[PDB]
């Protein structure tokens, strides 16, 4: 089978700015005819993927003019003339030249945005939830920038590293930010033992953690 | 133009088969396409897995080696997928999309429908609200949040207000742990506006046909 390799695998490109990506094939993707079966696609977060360009170098149907694809042979490329967010995303190349047809492995797009920190917010278990006999403390970690961020649960004081499970967003385009979910699962009866609970952020932004508290059983 | 949309069961029992269905409207399935179905699994791979095309001919990827069936029912234009013998391993959203014979335009492709392969029983979730600290609440903006509890399979959908509450929002990829997914979203709104203008997050579960509409109360009086 043919391989498609793209690189890079991630590229960040602030708006307005040009983007290239690489496809190469291990084998000519020409045909009989004069046609080469080579098109690239975008799968935006949370979609399908969806057509760009075809025949190696010709605009898809209703794709704008931003999109050009280039090249011959074994060696492809396309470029975004001025990014911009909505083209934030992973992009394939594919090829149909050879049987059995084959995508290359993707490349992600981000875009580059000035740092951001999150805005955090805890939440304690709902009464609802302290009925059935486990109690989930959530905290939200949203819109910053860049992406890495790490957070800390503490119970009285103390860290608990034990129960929490993370969430991470995709980029958004409306504001090119991360977000994430935090939540630390406990049975009810452990919950109720103990007094105050904490998530604290910590974030490129400022070397200060962002704390978020709450004592359970006041409001 | 085209437009696909594909349809079938959502939880499949290891060892059985995967039987998927594409509708296809504002085309002929007997003119100009080829009808591809395509896999995606983690980390962005792709999988070509079979056509048949506008007359009939078909062709599939031989990693499935003869687990593979592409048909079509001409009468009700829609193609079809069947693959046997499935594991875990072929747990992947499924998409239908068709592709013009003459030179690989005009890719269309439907929504996508996620395949979960597992002996894991159907559950429905519990949604719990999640209510702002007071002492979180006195700022110019207030988050609230739903959580949506052990589950089985993917996916649920969620809204805001019935979808009317939409900016704001972000709802995160859920969690599998132990059979049962947990997924939460958060909402963002002026603080001024709440709790006068209620939110309600608007859960639904098809696999267990069940749907939960829970309102967000504020902690203290209510």
């Amino acid at each position: 089978d043919v391989v498609m390799t793209q690189s890079p695998k991630t590229i960040s490109v602030t708006i307005g700015q040009p983007a290239s990506i690489s496809c190469k094939s291990s084998q000519r993707l020409l045909n009989s005819n004069g046609k080469t079966f080579l098109n690239w696609l975008l799968q935006r977060p949370g979609q399908s993927p969806k057509r760009l360009i075809y025949l190696g170098t010709k605009l898809d149907s209703g794709v704008p003019d931003r999109f050009t694809g280039s090249g011959s042979g074994t060696d492809f490329t396309l470029k975004i003339s001025r990014v911009e967010a909505e083209d934030l995303g992973v992009y394939y190349c594919w090829q149909g030249t050879h049987f059995p047809y084959t995508f290359g492995g993707g490349t992600k797009l981000e875009i580059k945005r000035a740092d951001a920190a999150p805005t955090v917010s805890i939440f304690p278990p709902s009464s609802e939830q302290l009925t059935s006999g486990g109690a989930s403390v959530v905290c939200f970690l949203n819109n910053f920038y860049p992406k890495d961020i790490n957070v800390k649960w503490k119970i009285d004081g103390s860290e608990r590293q034990n129960g929490v499970l993370n969430s991470w967003t995709d980029q958004d385009s409306k504001d090119s930010t991360y977000s994430m979910s935090s939540t630390l699962t406990l049975t009810k009866d452990e919950y109720e033992r103990h007094n105050s609970y904490t998530c604290e952020a910590t974030h490129k932004t400022s070397t200060s953690p962002i704390v978020k508290s709450f004592n359970r059983n006041e409001c | 133009r085209v437009q696909l949309q594909q349809s079938g069961p959502g939880l499949v029992k290891p060892s059985q088969s995967l039987s998927l269905t594409c509708t296809v409207t504002g085309y002929s399935i007997t003119s100009d396409f080829a009808w591809n179905w395509i896999r995606q699994f983690p980390g962005n791979k792709l999988e070509w897995m079979g056509y048949i095309n506008y007359s009939g001919f078909t062709s599939h990827n031989p990693s499935l080696k003869s687990r593979i069936s592409i048909t079509r029912d001409t009468s009700k234009n829609q193609f079809f997928l069947q693959l046997n013998s499935v594991t875990t391993e072929d747990t992947a959203t499924y998409y239908c999309a068709g592709l013009l014979w003459y030179d690989g335009g005009a890719g269309s492709w439907g929504q996508g429908t996620l395949v979960t392969v597992s002996a894991a029983k159907t559950t429905a979730p519990s949604v719990y609200p999640l209510a702002p600290v007071c002492g979180d609440t006195t700022g110019s903006s207030v988050t609230l949040g739903c959580l949506v509890k052990g589950y089985f399979p993917e996916p649920v959908t969620l809204t805001w207000n019935s979808g009317s509450l939409s900016s704001g929002v972000h709802t995160f990829p859920a969690v599998l742990q132990s059979d049962l997914y947990t997924l939460s979203s958060s909402v963002t709104v002026t603080s001024s506006t709440w709790p006068s203008q209620s939110i309600t997050c608007n859960v639904a579960h098809p696999a267990s046909s069940t749907k939960v509409d829970k309102k967000i109360e504020p902690r203290g009086p209510t």
